[PDB]
């Protein structure tokens, strides 16, 4: 049921980078693993939803 | 002269900014105060002249969507009247002046005079740099262009001056009518990193200090203060919060107006009675 009603998308999961500033705990403004949101993101998988 | 405090604080503002993130010493003077991290962060984001990223300024309840990882957003705010003269009067003046102009002008050589040549003609001249004019030297303008003696200063042939002066617009005379006004006006800055947001907010402060030695806010907006408000989310219905630090700036200027005279006297009709 679910894979006929869904659509095809792309699931990656979500953590906090390394990169957060240890002292006021908000993160670095550019950075290759999160484009200055605090949180980064693993790889994708392919999903029905 | 009709004061639009908004318009001056936006081009007083977006070359001093630009210039100043464009160097790093600067940056590193204003930030010294802060972190290693946001410091060194947003100098990667913003300064240099080969930054990626880009600030941005504008006014409020803009149609179109606006960059929200640094911006500086100006909305009007409040207004009153503190002070007044004697009949509304400011000033009185003989010939019509517009803005004040400052002009860097070689000088030249001419048969019996140093000159100084400028852009557009004088209604009155303020200064000139590092020049005190004696009687001797007989400092006369003449429209465009400022004069003196030739042969006792003729040292001084290419003399890299810069001028200090005011246009001239008519020769009719009039009255000043007008009060003055004490405005206050709203800046923030915009980001969704909030140390951005601080630093944004400290590089605010420093072109406001910048600020105080421009000629027009000298001459116009004089008795600056500031204040500031707290950091606070100014959204949360998105997937993340805009934060945000309102600044109050306050200014003084003479709203007023020219209301020219067409009585001019030119002769004398003194004549005796008889009983
Ligand atoms: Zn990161």
């Amino acid at each position: 049921f679910i894979n006929d009603r869904g659509i095809k998308v792309l699931w990656e999961e979500a953590y906090f980078c390394p990169c957060l500033n240890p002292d006021t705990g908000h993160p670095r403004v550019d950075c290759p693993r999160c484009h200055g949101k605090g949180i980064a993101y693993l790889p994708p998988k392919e999903t029905i939803m | 002269a009709i004061t639009s405090v908004d318009s001056y604080l936006l081009s007083e503002i977006k070359p001093r900014l630009n210039t100043v993130l464009e160097n790093c010493y600067i940056i590193d003077e204003v930030l010294k105060d802060f972190d290693y991290q946001t410091r060194e962060s947003f100098k990667e984001a913003f300064c240099g002249k080969n930054a990626q990223h880009e600030v941005t300024v504008g006014f409020n309840f803009p149609k179109f969507k606006n960059n929200y990882e640094a911006h500086y957003l100006i909305q009007l705010g409040q207004g009153q009247e503190t002070k007044n003269s004697l009949g509304s009067i400011q000033s009185s003046y003989f010939e019509a002046t517009g803005d004040t102009l400052v002009e860097s002008s070689t000088a030249i050589r001419e048969d019996d005079k140093l000159v100084f040549t400028v852009s557009k003609p004088i209604g009155e001249l303020i200064k000139v740099e590092d020049i005190e004019f004696a009687k001797y030297d007989n400092l006369q303008v003449e429209g465009n262009k400022v004069s003196f003696k030739y042969q006792t200063n003729e040292d001084y042939e290419n003399y890299n001056a810069n001028i200090i002066f005011t246009e001239k617009k008519n020769d009719s005379k009039g009255l000043v009518k007008g009060f003055t006004v004490e405005e206050q006006v709203t800046v923030v800055g915009l980001s969704f990193n909030v140390d951005v947001a601080r630093c944004l907010d400290a590089v605010l402060k420093m072109i406001l200090i910048s600020m105080r030695d421009s000629i027009e806010e000298q001459q116009t907006f004089q008795l600056q203060n500031l204040s500031f408000g707290d950091i606070a989310p100014i959204i949360e219905d998105g997937d993340s919060m805009i934060f945000g630090r309102p600044t109050i700036i306050k200014y003084t200027s003479s709203l007023d107006l020219d209301y020219t005279i067409t009585q001019d006297i030119n002769k004398l009709t003194f004549k005796e009675r008889k009983d």
